[PDB]
């Protein structure tokens, strides 16, 4: 119902500008909004068009670098934000405001928005080495931007695997970390890794002997 | 604008139970309230409109109340799906302003974690750097305090730590804390642990 | 008689028809609300 | 016909219904001139 | 019976009328949109 | 239909705020709108408010000190009027605007609000001594805010009665006078006040022998 | 913004009479005009809306008509509930804007006045101040001039007026003025009286 | 349907006001918009009034110096243009938006409006003097303001006949021509011209003999 | 605001041809666009609402199209009556601006015209000036130079042109250039010409 544009990274200072399809029926007596909500962080509303009319209303801490267009020949609402700065990086949606409930019915998958200056690498990955079981795992650091998907045997491997939030280092770049509890005793383990926007896979096993 | 209260940011309650949270606007604004659902991960569901009026697909057991200031949502019996994080938003006059938000705990027994350490690779010691990684696995509560100590007393105080949600099957919490340092620091140390403190620890464990 | 039947076949369609616009206008009615509360935020 | 009797009296209380509405409408539709009416004069 | 077939003669006016108004109330609530738009471009 | 908040008494260049309750169907589709009349004055328009919408208009010479609010939870419109000064003293009243009609149909009952640097204090009453009917009466002197009520034998006398409207003197208090026209031979006459802001009432006497 | 002009101010007709009342707007305002009624003591009643339609309970013999700049409320038959005050109101934009007001009063035969005089009361000059009143009653038409003397030239100027409204009974006016003066000037005189001016008078009437 | 008022003419730095009455209908429900077009260019917006709000919008290039009212009572729309200069001199119409269709579709007569510092005055008919067909015409020079109208023989010789624009010299009056092609061979020919501003009405024959 | 731009602004085509212009918008404007027809020396006409939906008593062979920023309107048979002025209007927010002007011309085949000269008259000659003036009668196309010169070499160039619509009947057109002088200027020269340059003719022909 709601398709939103691709992901996008940016330079403080700059600008971005993401898209957000609706339906016909949408752009005549209905209203969409734009909502962020920064990673752990809560919801928090930016503007709103009430495409019928033209009319658009902002927030206040954002008043004045925000600004919400829409065209309604092509049923999309475009959402720009000028003078970015590394707090801007969230999860942007954009929601339809539906007038008879006062309230946002549907959503959008959301867009991953990343301001910061660095540019984008490929990570690199480490073995973890390990009557009780053990515990193995790997190493996702130093890659830009989010996010990392972590799968083990191929996806073969699911009971005991905990891949953990990625963290924001000093030097501007993401190391996450994902592991596994499986019984002292043979198998091997291969924890596989893809990081779109750098359009790099890799696969790491690990093979601890102590 | 219009400031929206949740009260409380948290809450630690099991299924079956019943459970209300508050959000207070700061002025009246009748009964123009919307109630959201998030899951981590997915995009919030709507659940009540006009504070009281149910949302399609949405289970009778919610239940919205409230007008013009002080506003309840309730659920009559808890289930595994109501557990998630929910905001409050007006709509009675722009800018439209969300709430605080109330993230919704499993409560369970007390368990302790199964603390390990993992020392640098020697791969990542080639490149310039190394980094330590201590494990905490499959506890409960949440609050937990994790020491690094290079040699004995370095206390360092320079890492970072990272936890998952709350497990769907045993409702256990995971840590991950990176203990970033240089080569030459490394090179430099022999001894290195990590001190954990716990509730359901009678004395806090060190794995060296 | 079939022709009464079909006649009031005819005005049920044209009420159903008519009720459902009422209520688009009854939302479309809410975004002037709203658009007069967007002026009114946006300048003042 | 009985029948016919009984959907005559439904279609008679609709419209009764549907009538009321409009003339809340063309009420309620007044307000928004005296709010335009308000907005242009307080900024104005 | 001719009183049946009086009553739907007069629910048909009636539908006439109300369908009138509702075309009225369409163009007249589409001044409510340059109304807005006159506000938002002669303030802004 | 329309209920409004009790009398006040405020000091110059202070404020007040005045409640008027309407019903449910008021909020929906109507607006409400405040008219003032000074003793012996015209009516003046001040303000209104459009409640469904949130907007309002106030007039030129209250531009800037006039606040008029309202909560639709309650029903509640409230007018709050800043830099009080003594010409600001009157009947407030809070009236209906009709939009089918384009006027005022339902009003409220007025409220007194006084705007003077004196204390609420007790009247003082002194008698008025008297083939021709005389004249007798009473005197309502030096008393802070209005109103007072006159009545004769308890209310038992009626019949040629004047009670005149109170004069503003120059100290801030209000005096007022009442009379009677009798014939001239007996029964006694007792003129009794209640002043309800001092909640003080007090009946007195007249019994001039010439 | 928009002004209203009625005029005029007041008007002296009988029951039973006709009358015209016109309210003047500064621009073009339409039909957008609303008639009230108020009477003493009480809230405004709404009797004409859109200039032309009657309101709920109004009677019939009222009448409005006009648009645009001038125009006109008007009685067929005058009658005892009919004598108060009008004001109209325009509509048509922001700020709305009353007229100045038009009283209309019962005519009536000439009376004179019944002229007393009190002189402070005991109990009074105990306190520091005396006042003198002086009473007209049962008088019309409603223009007259009090003059107070003390001693004989004094000509003091330094009173109070007060006229009740028109009485219902008779329809006959009432005045009360109050002389107030300290208690030295008021024990340093020794004649008060009260000169009082009317039309049903062929000389001014004193009350010594 | 749309009836406007007669032609004018100012002086530059000066204002005017042109009215165009409407139906009653056209007042509630509809727009009213300005359009001038001066001679030869094209069709260029000025503003436009929406009646039942009392709401206008006016052009960028206009914005300060024009003023656009309407009264519903006699359904009359006014415009009025202030700060008049040279190239204001235009042909202005009134048209009736129609907001189902987001168009206007009656239209008005069209006024005569001419920003000058000349004064009204006749004009002066000089004669042109002409197996080919021969050519044959008159010369309308020094007349202010526009229009003149051209007719040979009363009316009643129009094949060949071709009345041309009329220029603007640079003394500030207007110049115009009309011929005739009629063969060789003794009917005469009088060019029949009369100006309505001026009032004056001329008839001029042409009798060259080679 | 919002700019249309309309191209071509001229048109050259026959009748019973099919021809298609268009109007380009600044910015989105969805089906909000009015084409209208204007002739000289009258009021514009309503042809095309909403982009698409024509008009009462429009024919059925006009045509419009486009959506938000390009637009066009066609015809399927050119007539007599087709040939006009065309301009498109936007309606989806104010300011509204019209476009440029689409003039739409009778495609003919090439004619010379028939080129004179007439001498300024005796009676204007006694008041102080001097008016010569060329005619071109009956060409095609409309673009010619016309040379003025004073004795013979002068090439004056302070003369005013003025050319007619096409004509409904032959569609071709005719120019009118007037030398205006002073009465000794006049004076003091003896050959006056006009020196016309047309596709038509092999060479420029002069009268004089």
């Amino acid at each position: 119902q709601l398709v939103q544009s691709g992901a996008e990274v940016r330079k403080p200072g700059a600008s971005v500008k993401v898209s957000c399809k609706a339906s016909g029926d949408t752009f005549s007596s209905y209203a969409i909004s734009w909502v962020r909500q920064a990673p752990g962080q809560g919801l928090e509303w930016m503007g709103s068009i009430i495409p019928l009319f033209g009319t658009a209303a902002y927030a206040q801490k954002f008043q004045g670098r925000v600004t919400i267009t829409a065209d309604e020949s092509t049923s999309t609402a475009y959402m720009e934000l000028s003078s970015l700065r590394s707090e801007d990086t969230a999860i942007y949606y954009c929601a339809r405001d539906n007038p008879t409930f006062g309230a946002a019915d549907s959503w959008g998958k959301g867009t991953l928005v990343t301001v910061s200056s660095a540019s984008t690498k490929g990570p690199s990955v480490f073995p973890l080495a390990p009557g009780g079981t053990a515990a193995l795992g790997c190493l996702v650091k130093d890659y830009f931007p989010e996010p990392v998907t972590v799968s083990w045997n191929s996806g073969a491997l699911t009971s005991g695997v905990h891949t953990f939030p990625a963290v924001l280092q000093s030097s501007g770049l993401y190391s996450l970390s994902s592991v596994v509890t499986v019984p002292s005793s043979t198998q091997t383990y291969i924890c596989n890794v893809n990081h779109k926007p750098s359009n790099t896979k890799v696969d790491k096993k690990v093979e601890p002997k102590s | 604008d219009i400031q929206m209260t949740q009260s409380p940011s948290t809450l630690s309650a099991s299924i079956g139970d019943r459970v209300t949270i508050t959000c207070r606007a700061s002025e009246g604004i009748y009964h123009w309230l919307a109630w959201y659902q998030q899951k981590p991960g997915k995009a919030p569901k709507l659940l009540i409109y006009k504070a009281s009026s149910l949302a399609s697909g949405a289970p009778s057991r919610f239940s919205g109340s409230g007008s013009g200031t002080d506003f309840t949502l309730t659920i009559s019996s808890l289930q595994p799906d109501d557990f998630a994080t929910y905001y409050c938003q007006q709509y009675s006059n722009y800018p439209l302003t969300f709430g605080g938000g109330t993230k919704l705990e499993i409560k369970r027994t007390v368990a302790a974690p199964s603390v390990f350490i993992f020392p640098p690779s020697d791969e990542q010691l080639k490149s310039g750097t190394a980094s330590v990684v201590c494990l905490l696995n499959n506890f409960y509560p949440r609050e937990a305090k994790v020491q690094w100590k290079v040699d004995n007393a370095l206390q360092s105080g320079n890492s970072q730590e990272s936890v998952t949600e709350q497990d769907s099957k045993d409702s256990t919490y995971s840590l991950s804390s990176t203990l970033t340092l240089s080569k030459a620091d490394y090179e430099k140390h022999k001894v290195y642990a990590c001190e954990v403190t716990h509730q359901g620890l009678s004395s806090p464990v060190t794995k060296s | 008689m079939k022709q009464i039947e079909d006649k009031i076949e005819e005005i049920e369609s044209k009420q159903k028809k008519i009720e459902n616009e009422i209520a688009r206008i009854k939302k479309l009615l809410q975004l002037t609300v709203w658009g007069i509360k967007q002026l009114q935020a946006r300048i003042l």
